[PDB]
């Protein structure tokens, strides 16, 4: 659960904070961050939908990195990441969804869906950050 | 020293091409009388099976290691590949020439067939028994008898034969899959090969030892070795503007005098006829062994400073060890920016840990300045896997492999900042020097070509997944020599021979080869170890040998400790199969062996009750029983270990029944007599007066009143009244019918070591080389 | 046998020195030893010559020049002996070894007191340091292994460090049979005007290493027998640290222990053959004596007396006038 | 038996070690200058491997204090003593990382010899003891008011 | 042995000035059983050092 929290603020501060100008200073401890999820991700694969009238779609993770390398960020730096976070968007909506209809009695409260039972997981806390909302 | 590393380096061959003859075998049958229930020698005389050396120990203990030394005989013999036209034997009989299996196989036909046996069927049988071929297959039929156990080796050493195929197309794949691609070099080949190619592959899996986690004092050593290794290659330059002429407008260009020094010790730079090559060199194996460098520099030598410009914009910087990224940086910073664009105020002032070049980043303000230090500061490795197989390479940003705008930038940012300034003169010496870069800044763009293609040539040529650590005995490098060859090149062009670069994949290759290969050997070896339970061969042994066989490595000249550590993490590690699957042969039938074959038994009961004894083929009838069923026991292993707790002292003295286990030495007697006067009872005494056992010789009976001069006895009538008999169980007989086994394998074979050396590798015309950005590589004149 | 110490010495060193070591030997030969008065012809005449470098020259012209093989030096063909008197001491001897073993130890002992000349432990190569550097770093312990380094027991260890440790690899190589040839060396000593032929298992100078190579093993001693190391160092027959009945008991035990000769003494002041600091203050000796040379040179008349008067101006600058 | 003993923890369940060593794990960081934390954790890990065979160690003196000790009469109080004993953290350095596979104990008729001296040790101090007393007292009650 | 390996460890001369004070280590062949020797009769004989 915690995890998915920072899958967002990760974007928002992200969708955010990275565009045509910016000086890299701003984004340095932001960068890494960021980053650190693509690789825990990458291999993995998740089951979304299932019941109603819900799609089922499958993800595959296989994305690079960021070129820490520039300075003043060139508009080619934003349109090469923003192009890798329009499928993260697309996919938490239909990982949100997915697990706000699922309901249980005795376990209620804990996860539920194939997305997220397999989020809780151990190798993946590695994500969470800014918890101020 | 130097030379010392690399001839014991180069003088590697692991490619030995292991190989057999003699089928292996451990049991020949051999003859004794029969004695038919009532103890009568019947004649003609049968058939069974003991083996070629009763070696056996005396203590559960010795046996277990005993039996390990032959698995070190089984790898040291295991046989690479099998063929059978150089096993041909003939027979004396059949329908015609016979040509058989092995020596042994031919005696005992000949031999049976003599000695009046169950006849027709095996006389027989040894007739119609031959060989042919169904040469379309290229397949092998001939005939063998061994022993079940036999067939059972010799088997699997056909399923298994490390030999693959060997067609035009391997060879061509076992080029890296990024050289054959690489346009400026060209492959050739002189023959077409055979259908009845093979080729050992030398295996080469990944430092299943992850070597560098805590153990730096072994990684320094590889380095080093990896390091001198890629000097031996690193191309010698060429042709570069004669020393003299060059360092002589140098002192032009500047304007000297007469005790009126500025940038004077800027010279001593010159010998570069050397100090190129060297720096050169030293570079790149630098960065393929992936070795850390020291830096020793002046700081009144302000040009040396510049070049480090150069470098530094290159080598991610933690190529370098933190110690000397520091100085250099802070000593630019502080005599070099400041001090001519009225930038003083403070001369800087630091204090050590934190980035003190990263910190002039967000300082002062200038773009062209302002880019150096970002592209320079955040500049590292590339982290790159795959490279037509697990390479693990590192690489150099893409940015920079020739696609030099660095240097053009870094050049432009020279330009720019020789505006300001603050102590009146010292502009004057120090722009000059600057000026020196910018001009030959058309032949600068070029060194950084240069390195780009060959650190990125040699590469590939590397399966020791190098990667990025502290070394420790750091090489050594001045920045005079740096200087040097930056500002003496240019219209020159150089690269990699082809021979060269083979010999460089030939020997990593083989290193890895012995590495992965001495593991397996290792392994094998701890495991089969552990399921023996010899809580006493001290393992401080196995490593030993191990590192031994990777020459380089002063094995007495390092510690106990590492040393465990090493093998805590081998425990950890499968087998291979080959290794594996044999152990499982030798233990599973451990049993078999050990029990048959004489000099031993097992053990013996003590029944204060007189009984019969079994009336067996082989013997007459003795003192034996292959079950022990019932009465308590007590390992004589566990016993001289715990130091006898008198349980069995008691035991003995208060006549109770009881049996004991593990090895024995049994003692054979005849006379009759010795039974009835029930003499087996005696021998225990001795114990109660000695703690410990092994003057323990246990009585046994082999008793048939024919042999036994004493019959008297077998006369009346009568039934073996012994108390005490004998674990062990009895030598199975021999069904020749049955006992045979059939063999496959293949004809006129064809082994090649090496490879390669079939290729006329010729090379472009230097004037004209490419990059990975088909670029002319030295182009400005 | 620490005596590591060759190989940082000439650890960094594919030098060029190294690779033309050969050439190097070669052209020292003028500050080379010396060697048997052989007999030579050169042109149309006869000559006497004891220098080694003129040997170099016969050889070479006589295709007999072969410095890849370095002479044994053993019964088959023993060492001649020279010597070195000094007043107050028992005579030490001089080996005589052919012109192969100056050649195959100046680029390698060249290039070890390089490595000397910026470590301040060897207090007689350091820099251009002068005996008044040496006096005021005495923050104290003073030996003389004099005759340690003359210890049959020292020739084994310090023979095996040195080649333990050890165009290059020729180089290195050669250096190292050096020392093997030495480990068993006979000497031609004479016994009256007859020229006797005993065996000889300890060390003695004549080699390019001898100075360079001792100091080594000296250094190396006194950090063996080495109850906070402020300064240790070395100087000929001396070596000294600063770091008393009790410590010097052990001291002398542990130099006992390992079988050599030596005056180990403990103190504000410290003596030793070249000088000595009584009352913090640095003190030299006087003593060359001004109407007895030790050996009949090749000087002459005149220049025996610019000679005279030299060593009448050091005696006089030192204390005895 | 007044003979202070120690941690069955410490005896063979060793661990303490285990969890000292743990604990050097984690202390690799920033400061001062670089010479420094190189050589300092450099020589802790030195710690670690060996760790292993440190181990050992713990077993080791674990058994021998608590065997020797046995055989010892004279109870013992803890007290500070006067005297010093000097120990040079060299050796202790020493044994540390250099042990191996080694495993000694006390012979058997080490051990008795042992025994038997605190003994007649003990013995002679008990009755001594009664020879004084019994001279003392008599020497009152015989008002021989001297020595 | 052990104490070569510890210089590839050590980075014995690193700048320092106060080498060699590390190192009279030695004698540990011996050191080693005088500090154990030591520490138990230390223990035993209820002493304090």
């Amino acid at each position: 659960m915690d995890v998915l929290y920072s899958l967002s603020k990760t974007l928002k501060d992200a969708r955010d904070k990275i565009v045509e100008g910016t000086l890299y200073s701003n984004v340095s401890d932001l960068i890494q961050q960021f980053n650190q999820m693509i690789i825990t991700m990458n291999g993995n694969e998740f089951q979304t939908g299932g019941i109603g009238n819900l799609p089922i779609r499958n993800w595959n993770f296989d994305f690079g990195l960021l070129g820490t390398t520039l300075l003043n960020l060139d508009a080619n730096y934003v349109e090469t990441a923003r192009n890798t976070i329009d499928y993260f968007v697309d996919f938490v909506d239909n990982v949100c969804m997915d697990e706000m209809v699922r309901e249980s009695q005795r376990n209620g409260i804990a996860p539920q869906s194939d997305s997220l039972r397999k989020l809780s997981g151990l190798k993946f806390k590695r994500i969470n950050f800014d918890n101020s909302s | 020293p130097k030379e010392s590393i690399l001839k014991k380096l180069e003088d590697i061959k692991p490619e030995q091409a292991k190989k057999q003859t003699k089928l292996f075998r451990i049991f020949e049958p051999r003859q004794l009388p029969i004695y038919r229930a009532n103890g009568e020698k019947e004649l003609r005389n049968r058939w069974y099976w003991k083996l070629k050396k009763d070696t056996l120990p005396d203590g559960d203990y010795d046996v277990r290691e005993y039996f390990l030394n032959l698995y070190d005989q089984v790898l040291t013999e295991m046989p690479d590949y099998l063929l059978l036209k150089d096993m041909a034997v003939e027979n004396k009989n059949s329908r015609d020439a016979g040509k058989v299996v092995d020596s042994e196989t031919a005696s005992i036909c000949d031999a049976i067939f003599q000695d009046e046996e169950t006849e027709g069927a095996v006389r027989r049988f040894i007739a119609e028994m031959r060989q042919r071929v169904q040469a379309d297959r290229n397949v092998v039929n001939y005939p063998s008898i061994l022993h079940p156990i036999d067939y059972a080796f010799n088997e699997y050493f056909l399923q298994h034969q490390l030999v693959e195929p060997l067609n035009n197309d391997i060879i061509f794949n076992y080029i890296p899959e990024r050289i054959r691609n690489d346009v400026n070099y060209i492959l050739n080949m002189d023959r077409n090969l055979p259908s009845t190619a093979r080729y050992i592959r030398p295996n080469l899996l990944q430092d299943r030892l992850n070597l560098h986690d805590n153990f730096e004092s072994l990684w320094d050593t590889i380095t080093t070795s990896n390091y001198i290794l890629a000097r031996s290659v690193v191309p010698d330059l060429k042709e570069l503007v004669s020393t003299e002429a060059q360092i002589q407008k140098m002192s032009q260009d500047l304007q000297l005098e007469a005790l009126t020094i500025q940038s004077e010790t800027q010279f001593l730079t010159g010998i570069n006829s050397q100090a190129a090559n060297d720096c050169f060199k030293t570079l790149i194996a630098a960065m393929l062994s992936q070795r850390t460098m020291s830096l020793d520099f002046v700081t009144t030598n302000y040009m040396s400073l510049i070049s480090g410009m150069w470098l530094l914009t290159v080598v991610p910087n933690d190529m370098f060890i933190r110690e000397s990224l520091v100085a250099c940086q802070l000593a630019i910073v502080n005599t070099i920016i400041y001090p001519a664009f009225g930038m003083q105020r403070m001369h800087y002032r630091n204090g050590d840990p934190q980035t003190p070049f990263q910190i002039a980043e967000q300082q002062i303000q200038n773009f062209q300045v302002a880019n150096w230090l970002h592209f320079v500061n955040n500049n590292q490795f590339r982290q790159v896997v795959i490279d037509g197989v697990l390479n693990q390479v590192l690489n150099d940003n893409i940015r920079n492999g020739h696609v030099i705008n660095q240097l053009m930038e870094a050049l432009m940012q020279l330009s720019r900042q020789q505006f300001p300034t603050m102590p009146v003169d010292y502009k004057r010496s120090i722009q000059r020097g600057i000026l020196l870069l910018s001009n030959r800044l058309g032949q600068l763009v070029d060194l950084t070509r240069l390195l780009a293609y060959n650190y990125e040539t040699l590469m590939a040529c590397v399966t020791m997944n190098m990667q990025h650590v502290q070394t420790l005995t750091t090489e050594k490098l001045q920045l005079t020599s740096v200087t040097s060859l930056c500002m003496l090149i240019g219209n020159a062009t150089v690269i990699p021979s082809p021979q060269t670069l083979f010999h460089y994949y030939n020997v990593n290759v083989n290193f890895h080869s012995n590495y992965n290969e001495r593991i397996n050997d290792a392994v094998a070896i701890i495991t089969a170890a552990n399921r023996l339970n010899l809580y006493q061969k001290k393992m401080k042994a196995i490593v030993e040998d191990f590192l031994k066989r990777l020459h380089i490595f002063d094995v007495a000249r390092v510690p106990d400790d590492q040393m465990y550590r090493l093998r805590d993490r081998l425990r950890l590690l499968p087998v291979e199969v080959r290794r594996l699957d044999i152990f499982n042969l030798i233990l599973m039938n451990m049993d078999q062996i050990e029990r048959a074959s004489d000099k031993i038994a097992q053990g013996v009961i003590i029944a204060y009750r007189d009984m019969q004894l079994e009336r067996d083929e082989m013997y007459g009838y003795v003192n034996i029983a292959r079950n022990l069923d019932g009465f308590q026991q007590i390992n004589l292993e566990e016993l001289m270990r715990t130091g006898d707790y008198a349980q069995i002292t008691n035991m003995l003295l208060n006549n109770q029944p009881v049996a004991l286990v593990g090895a024995l030495p049994f003692v054979t007697d005849s006379s009759v007599i010795s039974l009835i006067a029930k003499l087996d009872a005696t021998v225990f005494a001795q114990i109660v007066k000695l703690r410990k056992v092994d003057t323990l010789k246990p009585i046994l009976y082999k008793i048939n009143s024919d042999s036994n001069d004493f019959y008297l006895v077998a006369n009346y009538d009568w039934v073996p009244t012994s108390t005490t008999k004998v674990y062990k169980q009895v030598p199975q007989q021999f069904d020749f019918r049955n006992s045979m086994h059939m063999l496959t394998s293949n004809l006129t074979f064809t082994v090649y070591s090496d490879l390669l050396a079939f290729v006329s590798a010729d090379t472009v015309e230097p004037i004209n080389a490419v990059a990975f950005d088909n670029m002319r590589i030295m182009n400005e004149l | 046998t620490l005596i590591d110490e060759v190989v940082k010495m000439l650890e960094e060193p594919d030098d060029h020195l190294l690779r033309d070591s050969e050439l190097a030997g070669l052209l020292s030969m003028s500050s080379a030893s010396n060697g048997e008065s052989r007999q030579l012809k050169f042109g149309r005449k006869t000559i006497f010559s004891t220098k080694k470098n003129m040997h170099v020259m016969d050889d070479m012209a006589n295709e007999r020049y072969t410095p890849g093989i370095i002479p044994p030096v053993n019964v088959d063909k023993p060492i001649p002996l020279g010597r070195r008197d000094v007043p107050g001491r028992r005579t030490r001897i001089i080996f005589i070894l052919p012109y192969e073993y100056f050649i195959a130890q100046h680029a390698v002992v060249e290039k070890m007191l390089i490595y000397a000349k910026h470590t301040r432990e060897y207090a007689e190569f350091y820099s251009q340091s002068n005996q008044l550097l040496s006096y005021g770093d005495v923050f104290v312990l003073y030996t003389d292994v004099s005759q340690w380094d003359s210890s049959q027991h020292n020739t084994q260890p310090f023979r095996k460090g040195i080649i333990m440790g050890l165009k290059v690899l020729q180089t290195l190589n050669l250096y190292k049979q050096t020392q093997i040839n030495l480990m068993d060396s006979y000497v031609q000593i004479p016994d009256g005007n007859v020229i006797k032929k005993i065996q000889y298992g300890a060390v003695a100078s004549g080699e390019k290493q001898t100075k360079a190579a001792n100091s080594i093993a000296n250094l190396a001693l006194i950090k063996t027998v080495l109850h906070a190391t402020k300064i240790i160092r070395v100087d000929g027959d001396d070596n000294y640290a600063v770091l008393i009945q009790d410590v010097s008991n052990d001291v002398r035990e542990t130099y006992a222990r390992m079988n050599a000769k030596v005056k180990a003494l403990v103190s504000v002041g410290i003596e030793i053959a070249k000088r000595y600091i009584a009352g913090g203050k640095i003190f030299f000796r006087a003593g060359i004596n001004l109407l007895n040379n030790e050996k009949r040179g090749q000087s002459t008349q005149w220049d025996q007396a610019a000679i005279l008067y030299s060593n009448y101006i050091v005696n006089r600058l030192r204390g005895f006038e």
